[PDB]
Order: structure tokens, then C-alpha cells, then sequence
């Protein structure tokens, strides 16, 4: 049977509202005058007053924005009834998809990380790992997606790039030798999370390495 | 329980511009639209705002006079009403959503008003002013420009001093006060509200109300006796 | 039965294009892969590239900009079938409503319409008649339909509003005594002509009226 | 019959090629433009009865397309010329009739210029050589899924206009023997000749469309 497809709608929709999605149409309007109505969650239980259908026309609506955190999809009936309140057809499935917006940003799971490392050791060996979620969608887009960068270090001593940071999982690794405890004891690196990949938005979050013996 | 709250009276001079209040409880303030609403010696719909993402539809008319606000942390919708002339000294009503059963929502729950002093589809009401003793059958008229679905067609009842209530809502349900000796009938472009025998009670201003696309309108009412 | 509904498509769209318009599913396709495609003047007969469907995902796409005055609709037909070609559901019915937009003005007949009247009559006598027409429809909107009125009259003696004009007929009537050839022999009136039954656009011509013995 | 016909500068200045249309009503098909350099580049198209166009972003600041409804003619107008834009620039008309989103069959025979975020395409091999009766296949790949709908392969011969060859994945085009098949779904698509040929000697070019811009592949030249 033909039906009436699954209706995507973003989520955060600026309108104008109502907005209509889809019309609802059966058949025998030719003959008899049809009357349309909706049910399931949204339209007659909670949540209130998100959808509703015109009449008449069969036209379904989308009253508000939605928050596809919140609630992602809803399955709703059409049906079909003729005056003296005769059904005129089965009721038709309406499933509805909130698409995801790139409304959070990447948020570090604590303010500073820690961690050390001996002096010794050679360029590759890892340090510490830091780690920032978001709560957008991670599998169909990229906008939970985080991508991880060292934005500076401090002090510059013996120089720059003494760390590196793996732009997926987070760890953060040696990539120079010649780290000397009674030298310099503690570098801070100022280390930032991008989600959309790396071509997103920016949190900012410190790490602390501190040098062993 | 919901509950809209406003201050009452505001005095003010020519030209100024004045923010009025509406404090909302009883439910979560983000998640609703909230209407404003004038009136003076008929009923006007101005505009309404969806308070979360802080989106908003005018009337045409006002579009220039009111900005509607709102202000999330203490659950309160303003409307800001700029440059003010004697034509806006009114009564300031705001309403906030709905009838929950699959139609196109209204407004049935109001504040009790703020007094200030200083292309649509029309709705012609008939009779404006008519008297009837008790017995009697009382029925009265409201005819639009323009087609209007029986799922967007409204009345209410106003008594002096009181906000409006709503009374019938899509042509032929009572709203939940309302005894059976009220019925409504209508369709397309005609409507009509029936009082099989008149009583005591039933005597007030009664105003229609439609939505077809925005803007809401309201007929200039009917006054019984 | 569920249909598409009638898609009512405004003339001279912007687009993007191509432009979706509504989407075919068949229920046969959570156990089946399932094919879609659209026969039909417009699709694969002429007009040429104006509807396409997209195959797998059952999207119809209006690919050019329309216009009503041209072809004020279009009746299609989606099919569905399976990887080995066979017919899966009846065919749908599809229609395509153009609808009206107001892109022509109103003109009138002649730039000067010229008629007698004698000085004696009454009020409510006929003078004349002036003619606009205006291309859009006038059935489903008043895009066609002409308001007329008198914007001005020269001279204003004896005073203004001599004259009246019927805002939908365009007649042209006395309503004031006293004309007289001797004292003004002419009257000249600005008349407009309203598309959108008043609402809209104006053009303006002369009607010239004569007072005769 | 549909036809397109279009007719030295130094850089900086600006050029204005023409293509002149007949054959049939100008106002009412998409007219598209292409860049050829020793491979093929989609500019971007205008549809002339509203003067509407969509251009690939690459030559959104280069390239202006216009028409003059008067004289059934398509303009693009380059710009700010550099050594990168000598090339063959051709115009092209939508498109095959069938229910689905209309390719460009039309070609002029090109304009050659001398100056003193999308569906990626990676054909291979690039170069191939093969002996008659030898089966033959090549293939494309595509950064992004394609319908089948919307894949097609063009044949060209050095001094010519690209040759529309395949299209929908699988359909022989007008002047094309039955030697050769197409297939392909989703993201891999190939061509196949059973049985090569002299004759079919030249370099291949896969095109798909899955939203604008169009793409083609780096070509496959056979020998
Ligand atoms: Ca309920
Ligand atoms: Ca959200
Ligand atoms: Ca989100
Ligand atoms: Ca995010
Ligand atoms: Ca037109
Ligand atoms: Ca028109
Ligand atoms: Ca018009
Ligand atoms: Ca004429």
C-alpha cells in the first residue's frame, strides 16, 4: 500500500507556525465530505499542543520548535471519518523525525586534568587523556563530534611542541626528548575540544603534566 | 493549576512607552504560547510569543506599537507598547494555549487584565445590543468574510469587571462551566449561538472568535439582557 | 484509500531547484528494496524536464519555475516496483496545481473613453462605461478581478462628485443635478482601474464626458 | 534539432563566450557551462525564461553567467584571468526525458581561452592500453553515494566535444553498440566492453549528481 512517508523536521524550526508538514487526503472526499483528526502523543496526550490537523483540508501541523534531545520521534494516526462519524479508511501511520541541530557545545569532563611523566621517556610515549562530550548526534552527523588540539604550552622550555595530542581519542603523548625534572617541573597546556570535527565550535580546558624522577 | 497573573492598572502620558506584565505559574512558562489581547468601548488579537526560543507572530496592525518579550528566569512575558496615543488606552489581556485533543489549539486561559489610560477575516456580529426574558429562546449570529473550518470557530462570555471565559469551543462543544441549555451550530462562513430558555444568569457580552491563518479575530459582540 | 494530496505549487518559484514536492513510499519496502518513478506530461512527455523523481528514495522534484498561464495543472503518475522491475502497487495519481500569482497588471481598453450625457437628467442616470482586464485569475482569487473608482473630476463646478462609478460593472452614473452645457460643457475624470479587487496594483485612464442639449 | 554553437586574451582582463541555441523554445531548459584542461569541471548552469542559476562554489568569484532571451544566446563571463583559466569551456543543454533528474546530452563544440564540499569522483586507471576481443572494464568510485539514476559516462575523441555514452548507470545512448555495458550501485559503478575495438579508442569520463555540484571523474584514456 502507498503510504504516507516519515516526515523530517530539524529541530529549533524558526516557523512561521503553525507549519505544515504534509496533507492527509483519502479518496472518497470526491463523494462524501471527509472529515481528518490525529492521535498519538503531541496531538491528543503529551507532550501538548504540538501537532494538530486542519479539518477540512487534512493538513498536519507542527505548532512549536522541537528538541531533539528531549524527543526524537513520534508516531502519530490519521483518520479518515465521514459526517456521521463513519470510519472511511484504516488509520494511517505518521512517524515524525527530529533531525539534530548543532545546539550544544563540547563540554570537558572536568575544568583541569592532571597527569605526569618521567623524564626519560622516548618521543610516542603517552601521558595522560583528557575527554569532552557533547551531547549533539555523533552517528549521522558530525556536530557531537569532537576533535582535540593543543592550543599552547607554557613554559616554552626547552622549547614548543614537547606534547602532542591525538585529535580523536584525546591522549595526550611526548613527541621530544630532553624533559629534566629540576629543570622545568610542570608544563601547562592550554588544550581545546572543536566539535563538527575540528570545524565546529571551541571549549577550552587546561592540562597539567608534571615531570617525575 | 494555570494561572496568568497581571498588575491591573497603569497611568500614563503621551509618547512614553510602557512595559506590561504577565506572570505565568503552574506549568513550565518555556513550552507554551502566551497571547496578548485589547480591549475597549470590541476584543483584538495582537500577537503571541512561544516563550522558549523566544519566537514571535504579530498582527499586522500592531506590528509597529507592541514587542512582545519574555523573560525566562522569573516565568514573565512582557509586551512593550511604544509611543502611546489616546487610541491605545485600553484593557491589555493575556492568554496563554490551549485545547489539547488534535485541533488547531486556542486560548482559554486568561489574567485578569491591565487597564491603561491615555487583510484578515472579518467577523460581523448580529445583534449588537438584544434583551430577552427568561423561557425564551435567545440565538445570535456571526458571519465572516471568509470560510472558517468548525474546528477554528469559538465563543465566550464576558461580564463586566471579569475576563473573557470561554464558553463554546469548534462550533458545538461546551467548554467545562457551561450548562446544556447553550448550543452552538455553524459552518463555513455562518455560525450561531442558542440559549433553548434564557435565564438570569446568562446575561453578558458575548464575543465570537475565529482563526483561518493569522491573524485571531473576534466579532464586536453581542450584548444580552 | 490514503492518497497524495493535490501539491499546490505558486508560479514563478525561485527554487532552489530542484525543488521537493512530496515523497512516495510503498509499505512493501521494510521486507523488499523498493523503485520509484513518475510517467506523465512534464515527466516523460512534454513539457520537457519540468517533474523527476528521485529512484530510490521516492522524492518528487519540480525542476523549473511554473506558470499558471501557460498550464494551470499537470496530472503525473507514481509507480513502484521491485529490483526485478515488477509492479508492486497500483499506479498513484498524482496532481499538480499551479496556482495564482499576481504578475499581470490591469489595462484598460483604451487610454480615453469618451461619452454624452444631457444636462436635464437625474441622478442615477447611465453615461457611460469603462473597460479594464487583467490576465490572472479572477475564479480562485481576485488577482484578475478589476475594482474601479473615479480618483478625480475637472472642472469641480458647480462642485465634486458629479458623478459616481460602480466599482465592479465600471458604469458610469449622474449623481447630482445640475449640469449645464452652457456653464461646463466637459467634464474630464480620472478613472482606476484595482486589480485584487482594490487591494492591488492600479493603471489609470480618461473618461471625457460631454453635457448636450 | 537541438544545437549549441559557440565561437586570445591576456591575464587580468575579463572574456564573454557565447553559445547560441536553436532547435527549440530557449526560455524554457537549463543551459550548463564546463571547464576542460589537458580534466572536465562543471561551472554552473542558468535557467534563461527567469534568469536563475546555481554555481559549483569553486567558480562562484570567476565565473557570471547571463542570456539575452532577444537572441536565444547563453553568456558566461570570466574574469580577472590567470594561466589556470586557459582551457575549453563548453556549453551544454538539460537533458534525457524519462521521470528522472535530466543529465546534459546537448554539447557545443567548445571555446578554447589561452592566456599568455562535494561528491568527489576518483576513476582508475587513469591511462590503460588493451588488444582487440580483450575484455575491457574501468571503474569509478565516489567519496559519497550516488543514485543510479544519476550516474552516467561520456566518451571522448582529442579535438571533440565530450559524447554522452552511458546513462542511468546502464543505458546504451543513441550511437552506441551494444559491446558495451554499464553497471554500479550506491558507490562503485564500472563500464565494460566485452569485445574491444579500434574504434573505441579514447578517454572516459564518469558524471554523477547527488544535489549540485555536478562531478566528473580524472577520465580513463584507452588505447
Ligand atoms: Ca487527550
Ligand atoms: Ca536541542
Ligand atoms: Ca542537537
Ligand atoms: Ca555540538
Ligand atoms: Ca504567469
Ligand atoms: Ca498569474
Ligand atoms: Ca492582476
Ligand atoms: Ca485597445
Amino acid at each position: 500500500d502507498w503510504v504516507v512517508a516519515p516526515i523530517s523536521v530539524p529541530e529549533n524550526g524558526k516557523g512561521p507556525f503553525p507549519q505544515r508538514l504534509n496533507q492527509l487526503k483519502s479518496n472518497k472526499d470526491r463523494d462524501t465530505k471527509i472529515f481528518y483528526s490525529i492521535t498519538g502523543p503531541g496531538a491528543d496526550s503529551p507532550p501538548e499542543g504540538v501537532f494538530a490537523v486542519e479539518k477540512e483540508t487534512g493538513w498536519l501541523l507542527l505548532n512549536k520548535p522541537l528538541d531533539r534531545e528531549e524527543i526524537a520521534k513520534y508516531e502519530l494516526f490519521g483518520h479518515a471519518v465521514s459526517e456521521n462519524g463513519a470510519s472511511v479508511e484504516d488509520p494511517m501511520n505518521i512517524s515524525i523525525i527530529v533531525t539534530d541541530q548543532n545546539d550544544h557545545k563540547p563540554k570537558f569532563t572536568q575544568d583541569t586534568f592532571r597527569g605526569s611523566v618521567l623524564e626519560g621517556v622516548l618521543p610516542g610515549t603517552s601521558v595522560m587523556q583528557v575527554t569532552a562530550t557533547d551531547e549533539d548526534d555523533a552517528i549521522y552527523t558530525y556536530n557531537g563530534v569532537v576533535a582535540y588540539s593543543i592550543h599552547s604550552q607554557e613554559p616554552k622550555d626547552p622549547h614548543d611542541l614537547m606534547f602532542t595530542i591525538h585529535r580523536s581519542t584525546g591522549t595526550i603523548s611526548v613527541i621530544s626528548s630532553g624533559l629534566d625534572r629540576e629543570k622545568v617541573p610542570e608544563y601547562t597546556l592550554t588544550i581545546q575540544a572543536t566539535d563538527m570535527d575540528g570545524d565546529g565550535s571551541t571549549t577550552t580546558a587546561v592540562a597539567v603534566v608534571e615531570i617525575l624522577d | 493549576q494555570v494561572q496568568l497573573q497581571q498588575p491591573g492598572t497603569e497611568l500614563v502620558k503621551p509618547g512614553a512607552s510602557v512595559k506590561l506584565s504577565c506572570k505565568a505559574s503552574g506549568y513550565t512558562f518555556t513550552r507554551y504560547w502566551i497571547n496578548w489581547v485589547k480591549q475597549r468601548p470590541g476584543l483584538e488579537w495582537i500577537g503571541n510569543i512561544y516563550p522558549g526560543s523566544n519566537i514571535t507572530n504579530y498582527n499586522e496592525k500592531f506590528k509597529n506599537k507592541a514587542t512582545l518579550t519574555v523573560d525566562t528566569s522569573s516565568n514573565t512575558a512582557y509586551m512593550q507598547l511604544s509611543s502611546l496615543t489616546s487610541d491605545d488606552s485600553a484593557v491589555y489581556y493575556c492568554a496563554r494555549e490551549g485545547i489539547y485533543d488534535g485541533y488547531f489549539p486556542l486560548f482559554p486561559y486568561w489574567g485578569q487584565g491591565t487597564l491603561v489610560t491615555v487583510i484578515e477575516n472579518v467577523l460581523t456580529q448580529s445583534p449588537a445590543i438584544m434583551a430577552a426574558s427568561p423561557g425564551e429562546k435567545v440565538t445570535m449570529t456571526c458571519s465572516a468574510s471568509s470560510s472558517v473550518s468548525s474546528g477554528n470557530f469559538h465563543w465566550y462570555q464576558q461580564k463586566p469587571g471579569t475576563s473573557p471565559k470561554l464558553w463554546i469551543y469548534r462550533t458545538s462543544n461546551l467548554a467545562s462551566g457551561v450548562p446544556a441549555r447553550f448550543s452552538g451550530s455553524g459552518s463555513g462562513t455562518s455560525y450561531s449561538l442558542t440559549i433553548s430558555s434564557m435565564e438570569a444568569e446568562d446575561a453578558a457580552t458575548y464575543y465570537c472568535q475565529q482563526w483561518s491563518g493569522y491573524p485571531w479575530t473576534f466579532g464586536g459582540g453581542t450584548k444580552l439582557e
